[PDB]
RNA sequence: AAAAUGGCAA
RNA sequence: GGCGACUUUCUGGUCUGUAACUGACGCUGAUGUGCGAAAGCGUGGGGAUCAAACAGGAUUAGAUACCCUGGUAGUCCACGCCGUAAACGAUGAGUGCUAAGUGUUAGGGGGCCCCUUAGUGCUGCAGCUAACGCAUUAAGCACUCCGCCUGGGGAGUACGACCGCAAGGUUGAAACUCAAAGGAAUUGACGGGGACCCGCACAAGCGGUGGAGCAUGUGGUUUAAUUCGAAGCAACGCGA
RNA sequence: GCGGGGUGGAGCAGCCUGGUAGCUCGUCGGGCUCAUAACCCGAAGGUCGUCGGUUCAAAUCCGGCCCCCGCAACCA
RNA sequence: CGCGGGGUGGAGCAGCCUGGUAGCUCGUCGGGCUCAUAACCCGAAGGUCGUCGGUUCAAAUCCGGCCCCCGCAACCA
């Protein structure tokens, strides 16, 4: 009951890091259209992760997202493992990162996010575990790949 | 303690419920066998070609221990996993000398079971 | 009996085997005799098949 | 897969 | 009714051609007399498969079903019995006549083609028909003979008879009751029918409601009165 | 005459061995549905037949009373 | 009274023998999916091995002690 696909919106590169993904991550953090708070949290978190890591914040962020993003996922049609769309893969990575950061018990969101991205780079992150869990069920339904 | 037969015949029986693969010597004595159920595939999965592939692989690996290098494929039943099973045998590295279909056809023999009214 | 040709792909030989099975129509015969059908029904289906041809 | 039923007149 | 491996023996019917012979010797057919799927019945035998009944398992609100695993009679043979099937072409038999096109089976005749005979299909005039349809394989047009019907239900029941080992079969009402039962076709609506398509319909997402307190509407209950109206979506921060 | 039982509205555990009320259904409130059924969610309801006894404490053990049930009721 | 056997998540059941390396299966518990239900799938928890000593690099593992349980003899106060 739908005519076809709709063109997706585009984001301007984040001024600090000149990265689209940083802009996208800000948007996911933002709540109630409060951009300033979201930008503040991400930039502060990036500074914190960089300090603790001793490596470029953008570098660790790249490593983190790579670990969180999943190659295969299962969709009911039975659940069938399917290749995740490249744009979808980025969406899932950023989504899990912020969600798992909120689950973390650090008092300040900026501390949570910085710990998560560092842990995600370590591959010990909870968002990375979510990827693992998504991959486990995909391997389980490999017979139903057809 | 170890068998040493180079040439054997692999019998693949494919049914909608399950697929069974057995590797035997030319004489017909079984060297090894594997099944979807044996590999832990259950329900719908047993029919799936992937399950049949895996069954063929497991049976082939054991056969290679028996020293089988060349194998002949014999196919029985209409199960979908037959195609994958034959490929899996060669993927395991067993040479397929020949492929034949042995599924039984009666010349108007015994009465079949009733049709399922559901 | 289909025999895999020398220096031929197993999948190619399997394709040839599949074609040979299709020619035999053995699978088709097995599927027909999976479930019993009433003798009158058999004749009707045969007649319908002839009409299809 | 399961999947019942619905006052009589107007 | 039925009849599907092959072989032999015994045996019935049909069709083409010819025109030897016979010379209307024909047609139908009450009553009779036989044959007659499957199931069933009796006696003796056999028993692989399948499978009423029966038993688990499952399903479900229940599941004396559907599905699954078993399983007895039966399914098979012989000889009796039963005598019915949507036993159907829901189309009695014999005969003659009335456009064509095309496929196929078994022939015959004459030049791959034509002609012709008996079947077996499809298509389609004239004509017929309530309509659907039928149409040289009539449901057209005619003649002979037989069977059968005359609203629905009660009821293929009751009684009686006959027949059957039995199951039952054949024959076959009435009192009473209703104003209708029906056939065909049309237009809608509908379908755990189909095809092609839409909508935040779903999916992919984001933020909520249902929980707390409070505001307001409504139901209910209460009251002298708690004014009346709104009531699934399309009443309920609605008239206000 | 001798045994058994009497537990939410119902049926049935707990009693042997004192401290502990369970299950299935029904019920009540909500959801689902056009509505009902089914289904789903949440909750309530039994002084344990009745009077006594014992015990720190009784459904639980012990003694009466009432109700209900089974068995026995024989020989001349 | 002797002989034989065993004691391992809530439970059953291996590694014991042939020391290093408590596995397996249900019962659980939370998720995913199922309209659903079930099933299936994913994650998590629960025995330090009957107990106590000895030996050993290291013992549930072996050797001992001890206890519990089971089976069989003993079953003519
Ligand atoms: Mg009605
Ligand atoms: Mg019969
Ligand atoms: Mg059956
Ligand atoms: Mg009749
Ligand atoms: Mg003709
Ligand atoms: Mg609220
Ligand atoms: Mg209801």
């Amino acid at each position: 009951p739908r005519k076809g696909s709709v063109p997706k919106r585009d984001v301007l590169p984040d001024p600090i890091h000149n990265s689209k993904l940083v802009t996208k991550l800000i948007n996911k953090i933002m709540l109630d259209g409060k951009r300033g708070t979201a930008q503040r949290i991400l930039y502060s978190a990036f500074d914190l992760v960089e300090q603790r890591s001793g490596r470029d914040a953008l570098e660790v962020f790249e490593e983190a997202i790579n670990n969180i993003m999943p190659v295969l996922e299962v969709k009911a049609r039975y659940q069938v493992p399917v290749e995740v769309r490249p744009e979808r893969r980025t969406t899932l990575g950023l989504r899990w990162l912020v969600n798992y950061a909120r689950l973390r018990g650090e008092k300040t969101m900026e501390d949570r996010l910085a710990n998560e991205i560092l842990d995600a780079a370590n591959n010990t992150g909870g968002a990375v575990k979510k990827r693992e869990d998504t991959h486990k069920m995909a391997e389980a339904n490999k017979a139903f790949a057809h | 303690v170890k068998k040493n037969i180079e040439n054997g015949v692999a019998h693949i029986r494919s049914t909608f419920n399950n697929t069974i693969v057995t590797i035997t010597d030319e004489f017909g004595n079984a060297l090894s066998w594997s099944s979807a159920g044996a590999l832990g595939f259950k329900g719908s999965k047993k029919s799936t070609p992937f399950a049949a592939q895996m069954a063929s692989e497991t049976a082939s690996k054991s056969a290679m221990e028996h020293g089988l290098k060349t194998v002949e494929v014999t196919v029985k039943g209409p199960g979908p996993g037959r195609e994958s099973a034959i490929r899996a045998l060669q993927s395991a590295g067993l040479e397929v000398t020949a492929i034949r279909d042995v599924t039984p056809v009666p010349h108007n023999g015994c009465r079949p079971p009733k049709r399922r009214r559901v | 009996k289909t025999v895999v040709r020398k220096n031929e792909s197993l999948e190619d030989a399997l394709r040839r085997f599949k074609r040979s099975v299709s020619k035999s129509g053995t699978i088709q015969e097995v599927r027909k005799r999976e479930f019993y059908e009433k003798p009158s029904v058999k004749r009707k289906k045969k007649s319908e098949a002839a009409r299809k041809r």
